[PDB]
């Protein structure tokens, strides 16, 4: 009922990739409302370090509700988070403007 | 200290055959891995895991109390665990979940109603809702019934599961004496080990001494829901505490589950709920036409063995093996009460 | 209110004896520190572990509980519920 969830499907099944791929064309969307129903779902087979990969993609670009959507689907922040990663969170250059520097 | 020096986990102190695979022993691990009495040899040891769970993930942070016992651990000893050393009161309620094991998706109308169906009859009375505690089948659709009633409300619902410790995945995570260790909440979809679903606040998590075997959970929440049903509440008329078996879909052993309560005194109700499929709706469709009971036209006993047939994919013989548990069951009809999915069943 | 904080800090660390006899303590205080010598502010409470755990605990309840309230004083206040009526109707 709906040629947004239409177009935006056909895109996630057109490219028929892996679930790190798919979730990464969502990020880049911003839109955790197909995320939710498609690319996390039951049985859906995600790689072995996708989800930390993406966690790191997501806190980078200020994407709160993927974050949201992650940790309800795992990624501990206790077991993803180490000194090699926070160090690339501080610097980063994609995302708001920061008074850090 | 208590509960240290109580219960015992078994272990695997044994001969080490070689069975189908050379690895996969009486126990099912791997043979480097390894180290009741027949060809496990089993070896009743103080247990080397109790404690509370951090369940790391899955947001929603939840703690929940974890104790290692055998099957042979008496019933009366379990009740002085959740009473005293989990500060547990007796609840009113001993809603037992036993269910299916592999998961079915319900109807999304069915899913919302048994969610808020089996909560609020947990949180009014104050209830031990007995379920399996693996997230797989039943469970899984409990532990999200417990995730929209979290996110909403304050009440504690004490949903202590007796599930196997030899199919828990990452057991050796939640090894040590009294130490909360954190446990992962991620499922690898390629590990036949399961994890334990997040939601619930209490496991009995139940050794038989091998690994990847379901049976020991059996034997252990029978022997403990006859001894909660002997202690009486304090309304002081003489009520011993009510017990209901709530059951949806079901492998085909669930049937001689439902014998095993209509027939026990006193004789357990079960709110067998259509819908969902399976081994409920097959009790439910023989509740429609039961009349006095067995008495099935031999019509509908035909009709009866082709869905047996057909939904657990049982032989023409072992149907009619299915029918006879079937009718032996819904003679004591009155007791299978049936929620009608929708429609007008309450 | 927010100045007694200053009031209990400064005189829990000022000498015992008053001004007038406050010579007394301070030769106390300069033969103590010229012993140590030769040889942190606040009044915090030092909780021990198990204890850190139950003031950890009691602290996850109040943050579930704020996020409780402030959910349900949005989803019942009349500017919520005449936007969802509205939008329902709609549908």
């Amino acid at each position: 009922q709906d040629i947004d969830l239409a177009i935006l499907t056909a895109l996630l099944k057109g490219a028929n990739a892996s679930a790190p791929d798919q979730l990464s064309l969502a990020l880049a969307w911003n839109r955790v409302d197909i995320a939710r129903s498609q690319i996390f779902i039951y049985g859906q087979q995600w790689p072995v370090g996708s989800l930390e990969q993406a966690m790191l993609d997501a806190l980078v670009l200020d994407r709160v509700d993927f974050v949201k959507l992650l940790i309800e689907n795992g990624v501990s922040m206790h077991r993803f988070l180490t000194i090699s990663r926070l160090e690339e969170l501080y610097n980063t250059r994609h995302g708001p403007s920061n008074t850090l520097y | 200290s208590w509960i240290e020096r109580a219960f015992y986990k078994r272990e695997c102190v044994h001969i080490i055959p070689s069975t189908k695979d050379p690895h996969r022993c009486c126990c099912g691990r791997l043979i480097g891995q390894h180290v009741w009495s027949i060809s496990k040899h089993t070896q009743l040891s103080p247990t080397d895991a109790f404690g509370t769970i951090e369940f790391q993930g899955g947001g929603h942070s939840n703690k929940a109390m974890y104790v290692r016992v055998s099957f042979d651990t008496k019933p009366d000893l379990l009740l002085h665990l959740m009473t005293k050393e989990w500060q547990l009161e007796l609840p009113k309620l001993l809603i037992s979940v036993h269910g299916g094991l592999q998961n079915f998706e319900l109807q999304p109308k069915l899913k919302q109603v048994f969610g808020k169906g089996l909560i609020k009859a947990a949180m009014t009375t104050g209830a031990w809702i007995f379920t399996g505690g693996v997230n797989t089948g039943v469970i899984r659709h409990v532990g999200d019934a417990l995730k929209d009633h979290a996110s909403k409300s304050r009440g504690k619902i004490c949903t202590i599961g007796i599930a196997p410790w030899g199919i828990v995945e990452n057991q050796e995570d939640l090894i040590g004496r009294d130490v909360v260790r954190p446990y992962q909440t991620m499922s690898n979809p390629m590990s036949k080990l399961t994890v334990l679903n997040s939601m619930h606040s209490h496991f009995i998590l139940a050794d038989n001494g091998t690994t990847g075997k379901y049976g020991a959970e059996v034997k252990l929440r029978r022997q403990l829901e006859k001894h909660i049903s002997l202690q009486k509440i304090n309304t002081r008329i003489g009520q011993g505490v009510p017990v209901v078996a709530l059951i949806v879909e079901g492998g085909p052993n669930v049937i001689s589950i439902v014998l095993e309560y209509l027939r026990d005194t006193p004789p357990v109700p079960v709110v067998v709920c259509d819908g969902s499929g399976r081994a409920s709706d097959i009790l439910a469709f023989g509740h429609k036409y039961s009349e006095e009971g067995g008495l099935i036209n031999e019509s509908l006993r035909d009709q009866l063995l082709v869905t047996i047939q057909k939904t657990f994919t049982y032989t023409r013989t072992q149907a009619q093996h299915l029918f006879i548990i079937l009718m032996e069951c819904m003679k004591k009809k009155e007791l299978i009460t049936v929620f009608r999915m929708g429609s007008e069943g309450h | 209110k927010f100045q007694r904080y200053q009031l209990i800090m400064t005189f829990h660390e000022r000498p015992v004896l008053p001004p007038p006899l406050i010579i007394f303590s301070h030769m106390t205080m300069i033969f103590q520190h010229l012993c140590c010598r030769w040889r942190d502010y606040g009044l915090k409470l030092f909780i021990t572990d198990d204890e850190l755990k139950k003031v950890h605990d009691f602290e996850e309840q109040c943050i579930e509980e704020y996020f409780r309230e402030k959910d349900d004083r949005f989803n019942s206040s009349n500017d919520e519920r005449i936007r969802v009526t509205s939008e329902r109707v709609e549908n």
